[PDB]
């Protein structure tokens, strides 16, 4: 009796990998030592913000009439959200664009 | 003679480029002018095609960005036309000059 | 004199002046003075020699000859640059 | 050649968020590039954690520091919050 | 004495001198 | 009510001239100390300071603060001024990236 | 009424009209306009509060209620200004 | 007992210039800078080990990570420094 | 029958420590095994640096009329020189001050 081989991300209840984190954590020369609950918490971080920035692109490819998610969805997604432009504000996406954004000065006077 | 005043046209490019996505640079003077600055370091360099188009991705988010910097200059200089030294101006604050 | 150089030099202007008014474009600006286009090549010159020596020195640190996307990809990352899309 | 990445479990938590919503390979390839990034992130602010406490092991503890610091503001209210029950779930089973 | 160490880094020379005369000033000073 | 007025320019150029050769921190300790802990307090309750940690903050701060302060120079003349103004602060800080 | 509050609130206040002025005349500023000593105070309390944040963090990480002067300089290090001169 | 670069400073010091001092807080500097500069090859050198899937950091890493953070000049001379001293420990 | 023990600095002719640079390179969980030049390599080139800014260093405070480097006189050798000034950008140098400069418009006259 071997109790059916649970993984640890079920038991954590998660749907990113335990396993893979704690073996990419063991073998990426951070310490000498990794505890247990170390790469459960750092999954769910990884999970909870890869849902975070696909909610607002699944939202960015509705407003758009889109059933598929673009490189230009996602960067509406990350420039249009105050905290995720602070995480990637260094970070250029490929094939992605900018937000539309014309300065009033240049705007026509009526 | 049907002719439309200076600016709205500008205008209409603006609205037309913030919302499209491709590359704004022809991919074989992009991939000549890579292949130029690399042969000044090491010669008889090879190339992937996808070094070459991340190199020219990242060439246009700089220069989009240095050109957003560039008008932010030029508007709080009471100018609509952007001058060198709006772009001297926007790298020297951004620290890649001074 | 039909025989000249096999190599080219002016590829710098092969980045045109229509290329530039694009990326202005998509920058947000409306007017663009003449003296614009050859300031902007040279901050693409200096961008390009900056990244590319960084790539060619991580390419030549793996005794390769070619430069892979992954290379670029470093190079970029290690100047503050970090690029999504082409791996990592 | 097995060549890992996260693309199968982005594809499930993006069938969570929006169930009836594809997603392109260019954009799997950010998506993944994403998650590589901030998971150096985390564990590279948690080894100076460690390293500077004198500790020789990494916890949850320095992972939940390692959050406070890079993730800016609520975005790391949640995920301390969104972490911890989960170790805390995974208490109650392993 | 003398050093046993140089640099073969080709600088220019520097005038490290930070200290300053106000005698150019002195036509809205004293005069 | 004595004569020989200083023209206005000369004495700001003098304490330019001066202000750059020295080296001391040019804001007071205690004002300073008082904004640090009000600050702190904020975050968590009951904190003690280091002297040294409040000494690093101000060489952070004041150094922060002279570089921001040479960039805003740099947007007051490009805009043909030579008074500063908020607006050379906002531009120099949206350049900069902290309110971009 | 004698009695009052012991706590005080105007201490960005403290941080007066001569110190901006000191530290404009040592980044080369020649002439200063009257608003800008309110928006510095606003800069300087945004700048301290975001420094001193990741200091206490460094600090309730090592289980301690004393902001040494290492972890303010961690802090100062993580957001790219490192200062020397006090981590030795 | 408080594991400094000091001694190793002021050796240096006293080789480039013998009849100059130095002060305590211009000595904490140059240790902090010393391990600034330690501990930015040395992730350097660890990256492109980790990029190249090798388990070991050579003096080609330690090279290679001085030839991409060190600028112009300094580079090329800090590299010609390392191998003269690589080539001296080796013969010897 | 154990030889004379001598220092791998003094093998290498260096006066930076090889052995502490060796052990911190081992505990500081850069790499799984660590080379034996590479010690060697990277005291030789902080040696180097250290040489460089010393010098400049001490030609500051020369010119200064002063026989003791201070912290003025470390950040005038940095920024005086362009590659040490960039190699040290984004670093604050404690009781050191800035370079004196004046902008050519802030001047009364010729």
């Amino acid at each position: 009796t071997r109790a059916k081989a649970k993984t640890r991300s079920s038991r954590a209840g998660l749907q990113f990998p335990v396993g893979r984190v704690h073996r990419l954590l063991r073998k990426g020369n951070y310490a000498e030592r990794v505890g247990a609950g170390a790469p459960v918490y750092l999954a769910a971080v990884l999970e909870y913000l890869t849902a975070e920035i696909l909610e607002l692109a699944g939202n960015a490819a509705r407003d758009n009439k889109k059933t598929r998610i673009i490189p230009r969805h996602l960067q509406l997604a990350v420039r249009n959200d105050e905290e995720l432009n602070k995480l990637l504000g260094r970070v250029t996406i490929a094939q992605g664009g900018v937000l539309p954004n014309i300065q009033s000065v240049l705007l026509p006077k009526k | 003679p049907h002719r439309y005043r200076p600016g709205t046209v500008a205008l209409r490019e603006i609205r037309r480029y913030q919302k499209s996505t491709e590359l704004l640079i022809r991919k074989l003077p992009f991939q000549r002018l890579v292949r130029e600055i690399a042969q000044d370091f090491k010669t008889d360099l090879r190339f992937q095609s996808s070094a070459v188009m991340a190199l020219q991705e990242a060439s246009e988010a700089y220069l989009v960005a240095l050109f957003e910097d560039t008008n932010l200059c030029a508007i709080h200089a009471k100018r609509v036309t952007i001058m060198p030294k709006d772009i001297q101006l926007a790298r020297r604050i951004r620290g890649e000059r001074a | 004199a039909k025989r000249h150089r096999k190599v080219l030099r002016d590829n710098i202007q092969g980045i045109t002046k229509p290329a530039i008014r694009r990326l202005a474009r998509r920058g947000g600006v409306k007017r663009i003075s003449g003296l614009i286009y050859e300031e902007t090549r040279g901050v693409l010159k200096v961008f390009l020699e900056n990244v590319i020596r960084d790539a060619v020195t991580y390419t030549e640190h793996a005794k390769r000859k070619t430069v892979t996307a992954m290379d670029v990809v470093y190079a970029l990352k290690r100047q503050g640059r970090t690029l999504y899309g082409f791996g990592g | 050649t097995r060549k890992e990445s996260y693309a199968i479990y982005v594809y499930k938590v993006l069938k969570q968020v929006h169930p009836d919503t594809g997603i392109s390979c260019k954009a799997m390839s950010i998506m993944n590039s994403f998650v590589n990034d901030v998971f150096e992130r985390i564990a590279g602010e948690a080894s100076r954690l460690a390293h500077y406490n004198k500790r020789s092991t990494i916890t949850s503890r320095e992972i939940q520091t390692a959050v406070r610091l890079l993730l800016p503001g609520e975005l790391a209210k949640h995920a301390v919050s969104e972490g911890t029950k989960a170790v805390t779930k995974y208490t109650s089973a392993k | 004495k003398i050093p046993t160490r140089f640099s073969n880094r080709q600088n220019k020379t520097v005038n490290y001198n930070i200290d300053y005369s106000d005698d150019d000033l002195l036509e809205s000073e004293d005069d």
